[PDB]
């Protein structure tokens, strides 16, 4: 993008990539917290 | 800050962020992140003879 385009425009398009990739990464983290609770619930049962 | 100079009409387009040419490369370059104004008017009556 930045190499062939125009810096003022490259910045807006790179920000779209940052936002889309950040949303993917945040989705990953939310699902790890939801799955971590399931493993902890199982580990509490196994300890009991 | 008030910067003033004289160029050909053809080159007023270079007085703007992210342009190239003799003026913007070698004489008066505005930064990519520019937050001001450009005012330009024709002065044939004053600066040509």
């Amino acid at each position: 993008i930045l190499s062939r385009l125009d810096p003022p425009e490259a910045e807006v398009q790179i920000d779209r990539l940052i936002t889309g990739r950040l949303q993917s990464l945040q989705t990953y983290v939310t699902q790890q917290l939801i799955r971590a609770a399931e493993i902890r619930a199982s580990a509490n049962l196994a300890a009991t | 800050y008030a910067d003033s100079f004289v160029i050909r009409g053809n080159e007023v387009r270079q007085i703007a962020p992210g342009q190239t040419g003799n003026i913007a490369d070698y004489n008066y370059k505005l930064p990519d992140d520019f937050t001001g104004c450009v005012i330009a008017w024709n002065s044939n009556k004053l600066d040509s003879k």
